[PDB]
């Protein structure tokens, strides 16, 4: 038994930081080695866990977060940061034993008339607590004075889109992220590593 | 919620849909530079009346905070460059006349062609023509035709339509709570707000005025050597008591006196400096300029750049398939898109300008983590100092022997050292008195406190004290003389080029003290120093954040313009003018009468 591994990496279409994609991985042989077949990782940090060791343990569940976020916004994507993804769109706990894995999309994602579909959140009354989803995009008054529905002088809609065009920087191009947290439970794991 | 955490909120999804529509428009504007098209013109008027449309609402929704309940100061400033009414002061009437004014006198500048001499059949235009006729010419009639001949036409042209642009501008200054529209632009080298680190927009008059002061007895000897200079190549032309006549300054304005370098020249034996020879026979082309260009940036200590740079900046001519203008310069296209625009030649001053567009976009790149109403120079003259003072380092000829365009054979004397400041002198030195002179001009007329009747009375009265040109021929008061220069005609600040003149000056007597610099300061090179390159950073990386009375304590340590740098950089130059000119006299009189 294989479970979508390679689906998650390899998808056409990743969901945006906000609104982000969470799998339940459970019942499965290990094989991490599909992961590294992307070579152009641009980052694989590995809080808590061996980046060698992963096909020793087991673990009740393994839940891959996907979404796209910017290049300067991947160092925001660790236990204990601080920026708009840490704290508005994705944030993760302080302990986090699992993986970061993140690499560059230009080609895939991206688009010279401007890639609007990938949004982030920017205005929240409230920080974002670990893993932790906000779909709602209910305007947020910014004070003293209620919208009474649509946007205004000082109402502001809270969602806030990317662009993506290919000619930007790299810490500004697209950056397909593929978050790996491992789950500990006390029940009987269902994910394992193979062994002879 | 406060009215400083609104003031947040509405700066940063105002920072956010800026940033994204100054990238298109910058965008749309690079492609036009780079293929000049109709669907690209098109695209440039879709993207600018976007980008100026959505201006004028987020200023219009930011004129509600009030700056005096904001106790913040990078808030602060973000509100007041964002609540500037601009012309929105005035009736809908007074701002299309203002438009139309200006509109009409660029194209009068742009488009001017005199035909005075025999039939119209032979006009001349600006590039090519008039300044190649203007720039290298012999004939003192020649030259007297074609400066009296281009400040009469288009003069009693703009004057008509200048004095009411005067008069709407300064209308429109005043409703912006301001005393006329030269504080207006003053406004620009003001600091309120900030203690010890303050700056008033009068106290700029008196440190120019100052600064000035300072600077004269050079120019004064400069001047002089340049007068005796020019006898030998024009006798019975210019008097020995007098002051210089304003067309033989090599310029159609007299703005600078570099192409008066053949006639001045003291060492004409001795051969000048230039490596085009070595450089193109080394097999050297603009991709090859511009790696050892970022080399030298690198060595200096400042971060490499971004590969879409390379891969996106277009630094040859594509032939002539399509059209292109090559103007060199730096490219801030917003989220991180770093361009450079210029047909590269295998040349020491495309290689110099090479530098300097580098160093604008090293400049760039430092304060890509300012917001967006904060990510500029300090001043106005920041940029333009910090890109001068790489250009000023990669000439030296110990930088060139290093990287192996002078050979080791080369070697430095006194005659060359004075050469290459004569050079600089008349390149940097000559433009600060006929800045100060135009700036003083200008401010003096918005003020309104002189007549009107006498613009150009006043205007050749100040050119004889100040510059100390005179008029080869006498004037009315139907001619526009000032109108003529595009900074004038087109509504431009110009004392920023005498501000970035100090500056630079500052920041490389600071650089070299920083890097342990043994010598002259003229023979420096912040190359290999990584504490240069750190110091020059602290200033880089703040952008508009900090007040520029600040941005320059950061990297030199004083808190204004001060001649002193200018000064003992010029020092070798200016003690070999006291030796040699001792038996000419010095300075202009007063009492010339033609
Ligand atoms: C530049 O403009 C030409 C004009 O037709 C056209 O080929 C296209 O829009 C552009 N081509 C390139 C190579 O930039
Ligand atoms: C102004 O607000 C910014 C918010 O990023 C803060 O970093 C800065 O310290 C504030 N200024 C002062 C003087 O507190
Ligand atoms: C920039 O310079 C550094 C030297 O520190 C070098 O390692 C890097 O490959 C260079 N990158 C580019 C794009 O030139
Ligand atoms: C900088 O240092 C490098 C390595 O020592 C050397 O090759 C180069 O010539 C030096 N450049 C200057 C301008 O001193």
């Amino acid at each position: 038994n294989l479970c979508p591994f390679h689906e998650v990496f390899n998808a056409t279409t990743f969901a945006s930081v906000y609104a982000w994609n969470r799998k339940r991985i459970s019942n499965c042989v290990a094989d991490y080695s599909v992961i590294y077949n992307f070579a152009p990782f641009f980052a694989f940090k590995c809080y808590g866990v061996s980046p060698t060791k992963l096909n020793d343990l087991c673990f009740t569940n393994v839940y891959a977060d996907s979404f796209v976020i910017r290049g300067n916004e991947v160092s925001q994507i660790a236990p204990g940061q601080t920026g708009n993804i840490a704290d508005y769109n994705y944030k993760l706990p302080d302990d986090f034993t699992g993986c970061v894995i993140a690499w560059n999309s230009n080609k895939l994602d991206s688009k010279p008339s401007g890639n609007y579909n990938y949004l982030y959140r920017f205005l929240r009354k409230s920080k974002l607590k670990p893993f932790e989803r906000d779909i709602s995009t209910e305007i947020y008054q910014a004070g003293n004075k209620p919208c009474n529905g649509v946007a205004g002088p000082n109402c502001y809609s809270p969602l806030q889109s990317y662009g993506f065009r290919p000619t930007y920087g790299v810490g500004h191009q697209p950056y397909r992220v593929v978050v790996l947290s491992f789950e500990l439970l006390h029940a009987p794991a269902t994910v394992c590593g193979p062994k002879k | 919620s406060t009215i400083e955490e609104q003031a947040k909120t509405f700066l940063d999804k105002f920072n956010h849909e800026a940033e994204d529509l100054f990238y298109q428009s910058s965008l749309a504007s690079w492609n036009y530079n780079t293929n000049i098209t109709e669907e690209n013109v098109q695209n440039m008027n879709n993207a600018g009346d976007k980008w100026s449309a959505f201006l004028k609402e987020q200023s219009t929704l930011a004129q509600m905070y009030p700056l005096q309940e904001i106790q913040n100061l990078t808030v602060k400033l973000q509100l007041q460059a964002l609540q500037q009414n601009g012309s929105s002061v005035l009736s809908e009437d007074k701002s299309k006349r203002l438009n139309t004014i200006l509109n009409t006198m660029s194209t009068i500048y742009s488009t001017g062609k005199v035909c005075n001499p025999d039939n119209p059949q032979e006009c001349l235009l600006l590039e090519p023509g008039l300044n190649e006729i203007m720039a290298n010419s012999l004939d003192y009639n020649e030259r007297l035709w074609a400066w009296e001949s281009w400040r009469s036409e288009v003069g009693k042209q703009l004057r008509p339509l200048y004095e009411e642009y005067v008069v709407l501008k300064n209308e429109m200054a005043r409703a912006n709570h301001y005393e006329d529209y030269g504080d207006y632009w003053r406004g620009d080298y003001e600091v309120n707000g900030v203690d010890g680190y303050d700056y008033s927009r009068g106290q700029l008059i008196e440190d120019v005025e100052h600064t000035f002061e300072e600077i004269k007895p050079l120019y004064e000897h400069l001047h002089a050597y340049v007068r005796a200079k020019l006898m030998n190549a024009y006798p019975s032309y210019i008097s020995p008591i007098g002051c210089l006549p304003a067309h033989l300054l090599g310029d159609m304005w007299g703005r600078f006196w570099t192409n008066l370098y053949s006639l001045t020249v003291p060492f004409g034996q001795k051969p000048n400096i230039d490596v085009t020879d070595a450089m193109v026979d080394q097999a050297w082309d603009a991709q090859r300029i511009f790696k050892e260009a970022e080399k030298f940036f690198v060595s200096v200590g400042l971060p490499n750049m971004t590969q879409g740079f390379w891969e996106n900046s277009m630094l040859t001519d594509p032939g002539n398939v399509q059209k292109a203008v090559c103007h060199p310069t730096a490219w801030d296209l917003g989220k991180g898109d770093f361009r450079i625009l210029m047909c590269t030649k295998v040349t020491m001053d495309d290689f110099l300008t090479a530098h300097h567009e580098m160093g604008h976009i090293q400049y760039d790149m430092a304060y890509a983590a300012q917001p967006f109403l904060l990510r500029n120079g300090a001043n106005e003259g920041f940029h333009e100092a910090v890109g001068e003072i790489m250009s000023l380092s990669a000439a030296t000829p110990k930088h060139l022997k290093s990287i192996g365009l002078l050979s080791p054979d080369f070697q430095e004397d006194n005659e060359t050292e004075i050469n290459f400041l004569l050079k600089q002198a008349l390149t940097i030195v000559g433009t600060l008195p006929f800045t100060y002179m135009l700036e003083k001009w200008r401010w003096m007329v918005f003020k309104g406190e002189i007549p009107k009747d006498q613009w150009m009375k006043k205007w050749w009265e100040m050119k004889r004290e100040i510059v100390g040109v005179v008029e080869p021929v006498p004037h009315d008061e139907t001619y526009c003389d000032p109108a003529s220069l595009f900074h004038v005609s087109n509504d431009y600040s110009f004392i920023r080029y005498y501000t970035r003149t100090l500056y630079q000056f500052q920041f490389q007597e600071a650089l070299c003290q920083a890097a342990k610099h043994e010598g002259p300061l003229h023979k420096c090179d912040i190359s290999n120093s990584t504490e240069a390159g750190q110091k020059l950073f602290n200033m880089l990386r703040l952008g508009k954040s900090e007040p520029w009375t600040l941005a320059l304590e950061n990297v030199v340590g004083a808190k204004n313009m001060n001649v002193r740098p200018l000064l003992n950089y010029f020092e070798p130059l200016f003690t070999w003018l006291k030796d040699q000119n001792k038996n000419s006299f010095v300075g202009w009189s007063t009492d010339w009468s033609p």
